[PDB]
RNA sequence: UACUUAAAAUUUAAGGAGAGGGUAUCAAGCACAUUAAAAUAGCUUAAGACACCUUGCCUAGCCACACCCCCACGGGACUCAGCAGUG
RNA sequence: ACUAUGCUUAGCCAUAAACCUAAAUAAUUAAAUUUAACAAAACUAUUUGCCAGAGAACUACUAGCCAUAGCUUAAAACUCAAAGGAC
């Protein structure tokens, strides 16, 4: 069960595109330190991931696995997780649904729905 | 000043210089128009030969876009 | 059009809930205050309201996006209507198209915050979003005409492909 | 070189966290994508694609070249860019 | 004296010292700030656009445009040791 040779095993980014059958265009940025400035800004890179169940829409937040084996010349990574959905947000913390900096459901309350 | 002066005194013998070559120009635009479409029918006929077309796509005739056509 | 226009015999907003408590009021008080004696304002206060109720689950909350968006969705729709008669209106026009364009905003934040409400007031209210394209194009007569061809030119070179194969399999299948 | 199987030196192939010359009057490229019943219409691009121009760089050293045709079956204008030497 | 024109109805052209010669936005008035001078008291932060001596040059070429003596985009050769601003 080797994993892959490439450096991104994991990769989260934002999905920016999904015209592609089974496949999610993905955009992820990693911090690069300006040498000169000494300041960090963000390079964005590009991940084509499988999309089995083609349950990705465009602006959610997910993670990506890196394949084993490429599985096309730009398809190497896998949708391991949708860490936000758009517009359906779960909190983390808390569990319950929120729009923004706002709870959709109190957490004081208990719906169990 | 003397900046607005010589833009004015520049500026006025560029429109002498285009008045008396104003029949030139017309010819030379005319002629630039031409070898301007030659290249677009060329690059356009690159295409699909390139691909391994041996004639152009059926029902296509390369629009004259630089041609007085407005 | 749209299915819902407030009628003639309405009353205006203002007095929209205190003449039904009236016991009696006589028919030309009624048609003084219905929409017959108000200006076109007045009977757009009656559409958003209508709308409001239809859509959104707090209609006496007109802060929200859904409830912004509704109060554009009027004003678009108004502006329309003016700009029909008044075809060289330039201010008008300009109203309508910014109307549009912060309303596709509102649109916007709306679908990332609550995706819910947000296709409920896109099929309620009838608009259709559009993502906003990852690249600007551009556009010109030699760009449109090269980018026909190549469209063309792949288009011929695949059909060219299908049709290699299907002789090739037929071939194959009689030796069969 | 050890064992008849394991430690090295040295390469090769496929890759990608990041970094990497100039011109944007080079602004579009034109198949450059995915799926895997073979369909879908996608892929790169002002966060600089494509095109052109220039330059050995990564310096305990590295890379490319070895008369010319990128190569060298073949062909050609037929070999010192080894040391010394000559036009 | 009189015409194009100024007017109306439809298009087109897209130019001004299109200038408040002040990008927008939120601050502060003290930081012992006339921080050149003159305008319009000064100054911090944020984001974008733009500038890098003058002339050549609101030019040549390029691309786009209903524009065809047009507009936008915009160099180099070459020349000088200045050009320029406020008093
Ligand atoms: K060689
Ligand atoms: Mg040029
Ligand atoms: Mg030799
Ligand atoms: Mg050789
Ligand atoms: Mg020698
Ligand atoms: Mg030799
Ligand atoms: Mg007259
Ligand atoms: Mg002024
Ligand atoms: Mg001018
Ligand atoms: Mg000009
Ligand atoms: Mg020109
Ligand atoms: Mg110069």
């Amino acid at each position: 069960i080797v994993r892959s040779s490439v450096h991104a095993k994991w990769v989260v980014g934002k999905v920016i595109g999904t015209a592609m059958i089974k496949t999610a265009k993905v955009r992820a940025t990693r911090l690069v330190l300006d040498p000169y400035l000494l300041k960090y800004f963000n390079k964005r890179k590009t991940y084509f991931a499988h999309d089995a169940l083609q349950q990705c829409s465009v602006g959610d937040i997910v993670l990506l696995r890196a394949l084993p084996v490429p599985r096309s010349k730009h398809v190497k990574h896998e949708l391991a997780e949708i860490i936000f959905k758009v517009g359906r947000v779960i909190d983390p913390v808390t569990g319950k649904p929120c729009a923004g900096t706002a709870y959709l459901e109190s957490p004081l309350s208990e719906p169990r729905e | 000043v003397l900046k607005i002066r010589r833009r004015k005194m520049n500026h006025h013998k560029y429109r002498k210089l285009v008045k008396r070559t104003r029949f030139l120009r017309r010819k030379v635009r005319e002629g630039r128009l031409k070898k301007k479409q030659i290249k677009f029918e060329k690059d356009l006929k690159r295409i699909w030969l390139k691909a391994g077309l041996k004639e152009a796509p059926e029902n296509w005739q390369t629009p004259k876009i630089y041609l007085k056509n407005k | 059009k749209q299915d819902d226009e407030p009628p003639s015999s309405a009353f205006i907003k203002e007095y929209k809930d205190i003449i039904p408590n009236i016991e009696k009021v006589d028919d030309v008080v009624k048609r003084i205050l219905s929409l017959e004696m108000a200006s076109r304002k007045e009977k757009l206060k009656i559409k958003q309201e209508q709308l409001m109720n239809k859509i959104v689950e707090n209609p006496e909350d007109s802060r929200t996006l859904e409830a912004q968006i509704i109060a554009l969705t009027v004003r678009i729709r108004n502006y329309e209507e003016h700009m029909q008669k008044h075809r060289k209106d330039k201010a008008h026009k300009r109203h309508l198209l910014m109307s549009i364009d912060r309303r596709k905003k509102l649109l916007k934040i709306l679908r990332q915050t609550n995706y819910d409400v947000f296709e409920k007031t896109c099929k309620e209210l009838g608009v259709e979003y559009t993502l906003p394209p990852l690249h600007f194009q551009k556009v010109h007569r030699r760009f449109l005409a090269k980018k026909a061809l190549c469209i063309r030119v792949y288009q011929e070179v695949q059909k060219l492909k299908k049709q290699k194969r299907a002789l090739k399999a037929a071939a194959a299948a009689a030796k069969k």
